[PDB]
């Protein structure tokens, strides 16, 4: 189950 | 029925009291929203960076005159370059200066200079939910439920004011000295009477209708609550992949799998929050937030006691004194440079 474990940045327009 | 006479009457009276509260809260909000430079940079000593993002950083600062500690969000005006980045920053300041709720961070000062915008908030020293969750792995269901209840009440408050939040995630939830939540970062919050269209948020937490470029409403926050509860109770979110495009494909599929340790009550709640069909998603039906508050998974939750902060928290962060930063991770420190020339003055006149 590979996925992002660190802090996740928000996206502004995409 | 499920409730006897006494329980049903108590629940009804409780719901009428909610309406009375929200009516008063709207009157108070509108006063501040219709009729809101309360400091300057050299009034604070900068201590340590508490978090970083694409447009700036949050620093622990100490007010020179009073000695009080605060969290100062610094936004580089030039880095706020994209159109929706500018409007969103004005949303954030205006909303924070008008709201008032026990689980929403309190804004104390805001100002701007030639280079940056600044928002100075109460310092919440217990750290982000994110780092406690990653360290322990997962929260037990009662522990997750205690936090979830605070988010439910906070969204009931915000949505009653026609405010959407749009960035729920553990990174944005701070733990206070009593173990309760403080929601921070209102960069994506917006006053929306019906639909809105901006493609924004954090990939793992985006509702399908955002990804599909459909005009959407406050129900995206209830979807995100489903993601948050799942992640708190599992240790990882329900749509989990290395790249955003793969995350989006999972979200739109309409498929969720649950750990074998999830209770059936929890799975039922999550299937109703993580519902791609908006005519069926909890929080978006005729009974509104009450479909969530009255769900079996929350049967032990005393909503008023949570609001009044009368419930013993499952976890109290350690605090060594004022200004302690031990519950935060470390970040690269960079000098705060202020240009001699005003940047983007016209774009931020209203800030
Ligand atoms: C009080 O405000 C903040 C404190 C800490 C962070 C980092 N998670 C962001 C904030 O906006």
């Amino acid at each position: 189950a590979a996925g992002r474990t660190g802090r996740r940045q928000a996206i502004h327009d995409i | 029925g499920h409730m006897g006479n006494a329980a049903a009457a108590k629940k009804g009276s409780e719901q009428e009291s909610v309406k009375e509260f929200l009516a008063k809260a709207k009157e108070e909000f509108l006063k501040k929203w219709e009729s809101p430079n309360t400091a300057q940079l050299d009034h604070f000593d900068r201590i340590k960076t508490l978090g970083t993002g694409s447009f700036g950083r949050v620093m622990l600062v100490k007010h020179k005159e009073t000695g009080n500690h605060y969290a100062m969000k610094i936004l580089d005006k030039q880095k706020v370059v994209k159109l929706k980045q500018i409007e969103h920053t004005l949303n954030e300041k205006r909303i924070l200066q008008a709201v008032n709720f026990p689980f929403l961070v309190k804004l104390e000062f805001s100002f701007k200079d030639n280079s940056n915008l600044y928002m100075v908030m109460e310092y919440v020293p217990g750290g982000e939910m994110f780092s406690h969750l990653r360290r322990i792995g997962r929260f037990s269901e009662p522990h997750a439920r205690f936090y979830a209840a605070q988010i439910v009440l906070t969204f009931e408050y915000l949505h009653s004011l026609d405010l959407i939040y749009r960035d729920l995630k553990p990174e944005n939830l701070l733990i206070d000295q009593q173990g309760y939540i403080q929601v921070t970062d209102f960069g994506f919050a917006k006053r929306v009477k019906g639909r809105t269209w901006t493609l924004c948020g954090t990939p793992e937490y985006l509702a399908p209708e955002i990804i599909l470029s459909k005009g959407y409403n406050k129900a995206v926050d209830w979807w995100a609550l489903g993601v948050l509860i799942y992640e708190m109770a599992a240790g990882y979110p329900p749509f989990f992949a290395d790249q955003p495009i793969q995350i989006y494909e999972k979200i739109v599929s309409g498929k969720v799998r649950f750990p074998s340790h999830f209770s059936s009550d929890l799975k039922d709640l999550l299937r109703n929050l993580l519902q791609v069909d908006l005519t069926k998603r909890f929080g978006n039906l005729k009974n509104g937030v009450n479909d969530i508050k009255n769900h079996k998974w929350f049967a032990t939750t005393d909503w008023i006691a949570i609001y009044q902060r009368k419930v013993e928290a499952p976890f109290i962060p350690k605090f060594k004194g004022p200004g302690d930063t031990s519950n935060f991770d470390d970040y690269e420190e960079e000098e705060i440079r202020v240009s001699i020339n005003e940047k983007c003055g016209k774009e931020f006149t209203e800030f």
